DNA sequence: AAAAAAAAAAAAAAAAAAAAAAAAA
DNA sequence: TTTTTTTTTTTTTTTTTTTTTTTTT
């Protein structure tokens, strides 16, 4: 249909404009699909039967179909998306006469446009036309309300005046009242106005899109009214919409030139990036495989190269325990706190991350402040949104989630109470400004250090090579010490891991199985939510004598002994592989595990002799589970070892 | 000589001026970005010479540039996660001003040990009162000094080695299995090493 | 006892939100 | 006379520097 002087003039007539209206109409209504037969059929019955009062259009198929319609939308796009607007509210009405009562409007929105541009190379020659890019949002304020329909009142004669559509370039301003004609001050009559949802936020060019000498770009775009809150801050989405340009934008103010703002009106988002059902069974399906456990332990950082009882003690942290508060008066915290202390090069920070990545509500902060959110409370105005706000530390924020603490000794002496404040009695007492409140966070804390002098030495106990005290590491449920000692196979091994790691993701190229993650997460997510471990079948027998053999034992020597915290930290770790396996009710076997983690943990935190001490006196414990072929190739690995040492000195 | 290549001091830079800074744009309601040290070294080399002095509110900065290649900023009314793809050649005085050879490098420098750790070499130059190496570098100063324009006969012009340097970074090879191989036995062997004691473990 | 690093004080600059007055037509 | 743009003022916050204080040899 090209023809005439100018598309948006040639639109703006009549005939034309009715022309398009019926053409796109009968393009709603025959274009079928190859085989999806009417897709528009389902999509408005879909959109009517949830209210959702929007219509997301392909480009592809509407350019196929009627490609002059497609030709004129991006020149003109505001008349084009207007007059769709109008035909799908009356082709919505056909389909669903009763939803007239919703809305009384349909938005159209448009997809897969064919041109896609970056923030960069945006242009005059851009201005008015329909234009898709990409980008991060770097900041979006609230779902602020703009008039839509405003009824102003006239001040004079107390008489509504009538809907003056209020327009995204100029302020309404009303005229003279028809009742006394007064041209008065008038005021908005909310009461009887209609508003609209205006959301404004900021689009930037993706860090990884940037040339290498130059810097990120951003466009302000404006979502009106459905696509709100369809983004948050950080964000990669794709954004089409007009690249609007005439609305007040225009630098007239002295010292200034005559510049003009650019703003993109949102037409189309779209992200590029958990309540099922029936996956219950899934979850259920592999819950009685017998052997989970070993399957769940294997499957956590799979990027991470051995370190199995960490993984395993990361697992329990994950799955957590049953926080129980007898009467009101005892609260026990449910969680699992974990505690990596090792000298560097050995893939703490790895777990820590794997975790910030698996688990949901999940945070990351380090001792340093080179983390985004502090561990400490505090009031202050937002720097980007200029709003007071109270800034709750990060422990907060991981409500109940997990916190993941880098560098956990290298913190300061506020940020070391804050830590010590919510691993105690699991809240936060903020008097800051005027704010004297108390404010929960019963986050599980998994930290990461490195030992004093960056390399741990075990003639040493644990609680004096790190620089943390006893108060805090008390706290910890379990203590891993990550030690890298020389060994020709593991180097070996690590090596071929890490640089196959290397291979696999160049550029170009861009005994059990684990479980996918995703399937992880659920299950993750179905057991920490609806199994609840009870302890009815403990062997209490037997864990009084274990915690009076160890009490004995640790006294008899000079050597951190154990106490009631302990047996409270098996019990937990106990809870929690009960969860594992959904059970409902810890087993024998349950317990036994526990108790040979909590074991290998606090004899790990002894000094070397008494470390052999322990591991003699209760080797019958810390072998649970522990085949036969593990005890012989450590045993085998100490002797070679000694050998090796005695050849080369 | 290397393009996009910055050079700083110790206590000469803050952190905003050695990272980012933001400031309004005095045209528009846009914001713009003031580029730092870091950021002018993006896809190049910053050289921070006297490493040692520099604050350790600027440190965490570095290592956090290290760390990510990245700095983010939460400033004057904008957030921004900006791209900082730089190498950093570092030059830091040994403890006390001379470099002990009697210790570990961790303790003859005053480097946080993180700052230290993602650091893919360290290159220790102690002045060995050696009378042959006197006599070569005063040689080769006095040379200098006495012929200023000649005396370098540099066998490829600085700008000619700049453009082989932009050729050649575009270049992204491959690891073949018998490289593979020799990566993983070099490696037990450097590790090996660390079985007396080295500068610092391996 | 003296130096090095950290914390707090304090002063200057910026945003800005709103009420009042002078200049323009 | 009546609008409008500016003028202020009145708060508040933020950033740099300096000074003061705390910890270590
Ligand atoms: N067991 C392992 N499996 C796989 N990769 C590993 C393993 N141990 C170390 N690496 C790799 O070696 C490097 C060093 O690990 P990483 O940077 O996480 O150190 P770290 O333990 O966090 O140290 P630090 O305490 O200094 O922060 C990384 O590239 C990591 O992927
Ligand atoms: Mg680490
Ligand atoms: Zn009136």
């Amino acid at each position: 249909d090209l023809k005439g002087h100018s598309v948006r003039e040639w639109v703006s007539m009549a005939g034309p404009r009715l022309e398009i209206h019926h053409r796109f109409k009968n393009f709603l209504r025959t274009h079928v699909d190859s085989h999806g037969h009417n897709v528009f059929k389902e999509r408005i019955s879909d959109m009517c039967k949830e209210n959702r009062e929007s219509l997301v259009v392909n480009y592809e198929d509407l350019a196929a179909r009627e490609h002059v319609l497609a030709y004129f939308l991006p020149e003109a796009p505001a008349e084009l998306l207007q007059i769709f607007d109008e035909a799908a509210l009356e082709v919505v009405l056909a389909m669903y006469p009763k939803y007239d009562r919703i809305t009384n409007h349909i938005h159209v929105r448009i997809s897969h446009l064919p041109l896609v541009e970056e923030l960069r190379s945006l242009r005059q020659l851009h201005l008015n036309q329909l234009i898709r890019t990409s980008g991060v949002v770097t900041s979006c304020t609230g779902v602020l309300p703009q008039l839509s329909m405003v009824k102003y009142n006239c001040n004079k004669c107390n008489f509504v005046l009538g809907p003056f559509c209020q327009s995204q370039n100029q302020e309404v301003k009303p005229g003279s009242c028809p009742e006394c004609q007064s041209a008065g001050p008038f005021e908005v009559n909310m009461e009887e106005t209609i508003y609209q949802n205006y959301q404004r936020i900021r689009i930037q060019e993706s860090p990884g899109k940037v040339a290498a000498g130059r810097l990120p770009r951003s466009k302000d775009a404006i979502l009106l009214a459905d696509l709100v809150d369809s983004c948050k801050p950080g964000d990669e989405i794709e954004l089409t919409g007009i690249y609007h340009n005439n609305y007040d934008g225009s630098l007239n103010t002295a010292n200034g030139f005559p510049v003009f703002a650019t703003v993109i009106l949102a037409n189309h988002v779209a992200k590029k990036d958990e309540l099922t059902d029936e996956d219950v069974k899934m979850i259920t399906s592999l819950s009685k495989d017998q052997q989970i456990g070993e399957k769940i332990f294997a499957s956590i950082a799979p990027s991470i190269y051995g370190h199995e009882d960490i993984k395993r003690g990361l697992a329990l942290a994950l799955f957590g325990g049953e926080p129980k508060n007898p009467g009101g008066k005892h609260k026990v915290r449910g969680d699992i706190n974990v505690l990596l202390c090792g000298d560097p090069g050995t893939a703490k920070s790895q777990f820590l991350k794997y975790i910030e990545k698996v688990s949901s509500r999940a945070i990351f902060t380090t001792g340093q402040g080179a983390s985004a959110v502090g561990l400490t409370a505090y009031v202050q105005r937002h720097p980007v949104s200029r709003e007071w706000t109270l800034e709750a530390g990060a422990l907060v924020l991981a409500d109940r989630g997990v916190c993941l603490i880098d560098e956990f000794d290298k913190m300061n002496d506020q940020d070391r109470t804050s830590i010590h404040e919510a691993m105690e009695q699991q809240s936060i007492s903020i008097s800051k400004a005027g704010i004297v409140t108390s404010l929960q966070a019963r986050c599980t804390v998994i930290a990461a250090a490195n030992p004093i002098g960056g390399r741990y030495d075990p003639s040493l106990t644990f609680s004096e090579n790190v620089d943390l005290t006893e108060p805090i590491i008390s706290r910890f449920d379990i203590l891993c010490v990550v030690r890298d000692t020389v060994d020709p196979v593991q180097d070996e091994m690590l090596a071929r891991f890490v640089v196959g790691s290397h291979v696999r993701h160049h550029p170009s190229n861009k005994g059990v199985e684990p479980l996918p993650q995703e399937v992880l997460k659920k299950y993750i997510i179905y057991a920490k939510e609806r199994v609840h471990p009870k302890l009815n079948q403990m062997d209490q027998d037997k864990v009084a004598k274990m915690y009076s053999d160890l009490r004995k034992e640790s006294m008899a020597t000079g050597s951190i002994p154990i106490t009631v915290r302990h047996i409270e930290s098996m019990i937990r770790m106990a809870e929690a592989h009960a969860r594992i396996h959904l059970r409902d009710y810890v087993i024998e076997d349950d317990v036994n595990m526990a108790i040979r983690v909590m074991l290998e943990s606090f004899i790990d935190t002894q000094k070397f002799s008494v470390m052999r001490s322990m591991r003699k006196t209760f080797a019958r414990y810390l072998s649970f589970r522990r085949d036969n072929n593990e005890l012989l190739l450590f045993i085998l690995k100490q002797l070679v070892a000694e050998q090796v040492t005695y050849q080369r000195n | 000589f290397s393009p996009r290549a910055v050079y700083t001091s110790g206590k000469a830079s803050s952190a905003a001026g050695l990272t980012a800074a933001v400031v309004r744009d005095e045209e528009s309601h846009e914001f713009v970005i003031e580029a730092g040290a870091l950021m002018l070294a993006d896809n190049g080399v910053c050289c921070i010479d006297e490493f040692d002095k520099m604050d350790v509110r600027d440190q965490v900065a570095i290592h956090e540039a290290m760390e990510q290649q990245t700095i983010s900023i939460t400033k004057a009314g904008v957030k921004a996660t900006l791209n900082a793809r730089t190498s950093i050649l570092a030059a830091a005085n040994p403890i006390s001003g001379h470099y002990d050879r009697s210790k570990s490098l961790k303790q003859n420098i005053n480097l946080s040990a993180p700052i230290m750790s993602r650091f893919d070499l360290f290159f220790i130059l102690v002045d060995e009162c050696n009378e042959v190496t006197d006599y070569a570098i005063a040689r080769r100063i006095v040379d200098l000094h006495s012929r200023i324009e000649e005396s370098i006969d540099r066998v490829y012009s600085l700008d000619d080695i700049r453009r082989y340097l932009l050729f050649a970074r575009q270049f992204k090879p491959k690891i073949s299995k018998e490289s593979e191989d020799f990566i993983v036995e070099q490696y037990k062997h450097l590790r090996q090493r660390d079985g007396t004691k080295s500068s610092w473990r391996i």
